[PDB]
């Protein structure tokens, strides 16, 4: 590679990460600063779409009761807290993930946090500090959510005003739109091939001539 | 009455874009020939509503379990010229598609001029992902809010769980499709990713008497 | 073969590095690894039939 590109969207704000915390509520245009799917670490380097947060007092006698086993197929992360220094038990069938007698009784919270990426337009991620366009040069890639290695250019692809992603007819990624509404076509990771070296025999010479395959 | 539709009912299943290629995808889809019932309504984890009207005559639709002051419920409207959602207690073709899966309630829309006598026109068109809202409430049933005054019908059809088959054109616009579950024929289609066939005997899928 | 899992969270590496960092992307690693090095080997000795 040669250079390093980096677009994210321009919006820039302050998030309510911590004020929900202490205190369903969607989150989106903002900054957070700052699981089952992705890495705590790993998390300020990506881009989602309006995540969400599920809040609800419990005591940690019922923390060992959500988690699956809550979607299966579905990631999030879950933070805990207690300090001390109602439920439903009867019900004609169970409920379908993520869809809503006694009392527990307290004497002396759980947050799910959910992710939806690469759905929408990218609003909802860390500082990254952006980066001009390159073209024709092999390249690092770190759009909105696609860490990669190619060559750019100017596309001619007719995209739909709701999509943001190209597909080639195998599944690869083969287009992509700036976040600023641009059709440029990351096209082959610049060049590769293999190295064959031809000599007499190296009992009449050393020296050698050097095919690269397929080259331009 | 009872009507057929033909090849109505086909969305554009994700947001990306995809040219001269054919995509084998699973979904709650609308097979086509099947039954809607022309209204002149359980949910069922999906329906097909498309209305036909002249000047706006109606609109309107309420989803909920009970939908009797008991239990949750969701509303779309239009107040004066935008659409109106709540999700409380409560007291010359449209084409629409709605999802209830995993919380969110998913929508899809169409619009086609048509020239019919009394009952659903014939042909294909496609749709587009425009709403998905995190209700978060369990849909079992739903009915349309009439505008009372000029003939008004609306249809209703049922999604399952089949494949399709989507032809993509080189512009980025889905043309055709194949369901895979229709006729003997339309299952060798899928499975040699074709749409004409030269003579002969394949083997397709196994069968088992459950 | 490329675009199917083989068990692992995702079928596209960029896509398990970028959500784990460690170990945890280790063991997600091997099973794509193991798959595709498979795939590869069919390939292989279908050509020399
Ligand atoms: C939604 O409520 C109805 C009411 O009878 C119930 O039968 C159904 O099971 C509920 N939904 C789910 C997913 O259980
Ligand atoms: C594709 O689009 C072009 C112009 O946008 C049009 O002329 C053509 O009929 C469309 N369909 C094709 C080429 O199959």
């Amino acid at each position: 590679p040669s250079g390093d590109v980096v677009r994210f969207p321009n919006i820039t704000n302050l998030c309510p990460f911590g004020e929900v915390f202490n205190a369903r509520k969607k989150i989106s245009n903002c900054v957070a600063d700052y699981c089952y799917g992705v890495s705590a670490t790993k998390l300020n380097d990506l881009c989602f779409s309006n995540v969400y947060a599920d809040s609800f007092v419990v005591k940690g006698d019922d923390v060992r009761q959500i988690a699956p086993g809550l979607p299966d197929d579905f990631m999030g992360c879950v933070l805990a807290w207690n300090t001390r220094n109602k439920y439903r038990y009867l019900r004609h069938g169970k409920l379908r993930p993520f869809e809503r007698l006694n009392d527990y009784g307290f004497y002396t919270r759980v947050v799910v946090l959910s992710f939806e990426l690469l759905n929408a337009p990218a609003t909802v991620c860390g500082p990254k500090l952006s980066t001009d366009l390159i073209k024709n040069q092999c390249v690092n890639f770190n759009f909105n959510g696609l860490t990669g290695t190619g060559v750019l250019t100017p596309s001619s692809k007719r995209f739909q005003p709701f999509q943001q992603f190209g597909r080639d007819v195998s599944d690869f990624t083969d287009s992509v739109r700036d976040p600023k509404t641009s059709e440029i076509l990351d096209i082959s990771p610049c060049s590769f091939g293999g190295v064959s070296v031809i000599t007499p025999g190296t009992n009449a010479s050393s020296e050698v001539a050097v095919l690269y395959q397929d080259v331009n | 009455t009872q009507h057929t539709s033909s090849m109505r009912g086909v969305y554009y299943p994700d947001e990306i874009f995809r040219s001269d290629t054919l995509y084998l995808t699973q979904d709650l889809f609308l097979p086509f020939y099947s039954n809607v019932t022309g209204f002149h309504i359980p949910f069922k984890d999906g329906i097909y509503f498309a209305a036909t009207e002249k000047s706006n005559v109606v609109r309107g639709w309420v989803f909920g379990s009970t939908m009797n002051n008991k239990s949750q419920s969701v509303i779309i409207i239009n107040n004066s010229t935008n659409v109106v959602i709540r999700a409380c207690n409560f007291e010359h073709l449209r084409e629409f598609v709605f999802k209830n899966k995993d919380g969110f309630l998913y929508v899809y829309k169409g619009y086609q001029p048509i020239d019919v006598v009394r009952d659903l026109p014939s042909g294909f068109n496609t749709l587009k992902p425009i709403f998905k809202l995190p209700l978060g409430i369990n849909i079992t049933n739903f009915r349309a809010i009439l505008t009372a005054f000029s003939a008004a019908a609306y249809f209703v059809g049922y999604l399952k769980p089949t494949t399709f088959m989507l032809k993509y054109d080189e512009n980025g616009t889905i043309t055709d499709a194949v369901d895979c579950s229709q006729n003997p024929l339309a299952e060798l289609k899928c499975s040699v990713k074709s749409f004409e066939i030269d003579k002969g005997i394949y083997q397709t899928s196994n069968f088992r008497v459950v | 073969q490329l675009s199917s899992n083989f068990g692992a969270i995702s079928s596209v590496l960029n896509d398990i590095l970028s959500r784990l960092d460690k170990v945890e992307a280790e063991v997600q690693i091997d099973r794509l690894i193991t798959g595709r090095l498979q795939s590869l080997q069919t390939y292989v000795t279908q050509q020399l039939i």
